[PDB]
RNA sequence: AGGGCUACACACGUGCUACAAUGGCGCAUACAAAGAGAAGCGACCUCGCGAGAGCAAGCGGACCUCAUAAAGUGCGUCGUAGUCCGGAUUGGAGUCUGCAACUCGACUCCAUGAAGUCGGAAUCGCUAGUAAUCGUGGAUCAGAAUGCCACGGUGAAUACGU
């Protein structure tokens, strides 16, 4: 019901729902859901405390959540403190990865500023 | 206090996951369960690099 | 009470023998607990204040009182008398209570908790802090939230001194970073 | 990126100057048309002018920027701006 | 030698991928055609989650290799949600080619999960093995297709009439 301080829908099947959390798709919640000896079509209303406990040990295991924005937020900032062509593509609000400007790019220049 | 206008404020039961048991009044009605508490947290237990990153795929 | 039990056994020795007070009265007390909800949306629909007057009495324990706009202000279409906010006092049995409720399950529920800062003192002693949100709260039910309120709380304390009052909520092992 | 089994990849000719700037004690600043090598830690704390196309800018090397090119803390373009 | 042709308030043309249930995902299991290959195609076996790596057959080919077709079918699940739809963007970690992937490669893994719920005026193709849909190959080419050229699979609707 409750992991790494999110909740996660109690309707879902376990594999589904584990990826709620920020930081775990579908193979971390496979190989979570492995290490934990619990099936992955278990919904997780059906589920012991203890299993849910189970859970959040091995969620323990991976940078999630907060944790992980942080982490994602401080590789950008030294990223755009540094200065570097990929730092200022980022203050930009440009494409990082060396796509086409002419035309497209619009998720990251957003919707169409007109002259 | 006055009578009748308050929330039913009962003594409930709380227990966390790491074995804390609390027992407390609270206006909930049924017991609770709760994931972590003030003694399993990473920051009341105070639990909460770039020449190493370059070095980690860089063995000479 | 339990943690005025706690104070009156440890808190009041330790910040005694650290501050070199003649006298007992001289330690620093929690002598109330405020906690209000800025419900301004109220202005749209009344049923808002209900909401958040249901939802503080739920984490407090007592019923809230309905706080109005002291004036008419033009930048908010508030009149003097518009319901805006709830509040409760708590002192006593109660506020201890919720000390504790709040100390050792709500802000372990805080999202990225890393800590309360030492610097929210007013500059007399007195601590307030916010929260983004209620569910931190487990009196609060999450399969039910109708929206999703914060609230102020403030602890006043008979602390002359930001130094003083970090000291006695310290005691208590308020997480501060 | 460049295998990890190859090593990192920088120019002969720059290697041998930064060996020399720091034998030297030197701090006069390098210059270089080298944006493709990598910057080294013992490339920290000179000053490598790095040529963009037309013009060598200066490059003070931090710890950061060790693992990056040097062609990354030069732009190519210029722009400004459309309608400025 | 280094940079640019890859710029980016913006406007248009041609495409790809979608917006889901006639579908997505998982497991199992049928049925092609055409083509290329010696500084090349590269099996089996071992290692790697994987892209790949190591070792190393065979083949200048109806023989060897690229190279299991995919849609399909059976079983399960999801249950109409911006979702188990979509896969843009971005962070981290890698592989390979190549003197060299910063500008500016392709591809993999983990994480992220944008717009989009069928598109205003307008406008395009198609009369049958066609349209639609589904895979496959080749030239160019160190590497680099949603383009181009080519190949089969499934397979419609409608045509009163001028
Ligand atoms: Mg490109
Ligand atoms: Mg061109
Ligand atoms: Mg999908
Ligand atoms: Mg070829
Ligand atoms: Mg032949
Ligand atoms: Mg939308
Ligand atoms: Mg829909
Ligand atoms: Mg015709
Ligand atoms: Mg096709
Ligand atoms: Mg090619
Ligand atoms: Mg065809």
């Amino acid at each position: 019901a409750r992991i790494a301080g999110i909740n996660i829908p109690d309707h879902k099947h376990a594999v589904i729902a584990l990826t709620s959390i920020y930081g775990v798709g579908k193979t971390r919640s496979k190989a979570i859901l492995a290490a934990a000896g619990i099936a992955e079509d278990v919904k997780i209303s059906e589920l012991s405390e203890g299993q849910i406990d189970t859970l959040r040990d091995e969620v323990a295991k991976f940078v999630v959540e907060g944790d992980l924005r942080r982490e994602i937020s401080m590789s950008i900032k030294r990223l755009m403190d540094l200065g570097c062509y990929r730092g200022l593509r980022h203050r930009r609000g440009l494409p990082v990865r060396g796509q086409r400007t002419k035309t497209n790019a619009r998720t990251r220049k957003g919707p169409r500023k007109p002259i | 206090m006055k009578k009748d206008i308050h929330p039913k404020y009962e003594e409930i039961t709380a227990s966390c996951s790491c074995g804390n048991v609390m027992k407390i009044r609270s206006t909930v009605g049924h017991d609770l369960n709760l994931d972590v508490c003030s003694k399993c947290h990473p920051f009341f237990t105070g639990k909460q690099g770039r020449v190493d990153r370059f070095n980690k795929r860089f063995n000479i | 009470a339990k943690l005025h039990d706690y104070y009156k056994d440890e808190v009041v020795k330790k910040l005694m023998t650290e501050f070199n007070y003649n006298s007992v009265m001289q330690v620093p007390r929690v002598e109330k607990i405020t906690l209000n909800m800025g419900v301004g949306e109220a202005i749209a629909d009344k049923k808002l204040l209900d909401n958040a007057a249901a939802d503080l009495a739920a984490i407090s324990g007592q019923k809230p009182l309905i706080t109005k706009a002291r004036k008419s202000v033009a930048g908010f279409k508030i009149r003097q008398g518009y319901p805006i906010g709830c509040k409760v006092t708590l002192r006593g049995e109660r506020m201890w209570e919720f000390f504790e409720r709040l100390i050792t399950i709500a802000v372990p529920r805080i999202r990225d908790f890393r800590g309360l800062s030492a610097k929210s003192f007013d500059g007399r002693g007195n601590y307030s802090m916010g929260v983004r949100e209620q569910i931190i709260f487990p009196e609060i039910d999450y399969d039910k939230v109708d929206r999703v309120r914060g609230l102020d709380i403030t602890i006043t304390t008979t602390a002359k001194s930001d130094e003083e009052g970090r000291a006695l909520l310290a005691a208590f092992d308020f997480p501060f970073r | 990126p460049r295998s990890l089994k190859k090593g990192p990849f920088i120019d002969l000719h720059l290697l041998k100057k930064v060996e020399k700037a720091v034998e030297s004690g030197d701090k006069k600043p390098l210059r270089t048309w080298s944006r493709r090598s990598t910057i080294f830690p013992n490339m920290i704390g000179l000053t490598i002018a790095v040529h963009n196309g037309r013009q060598h800018v200066p490059v003070f090397v931090t710890d950061e920027m060790v693992g990056h090119k040097l062609g990354e803390f030069a732009p190519t373009r210029t722009y400004r701006g459309h309608a400025a």
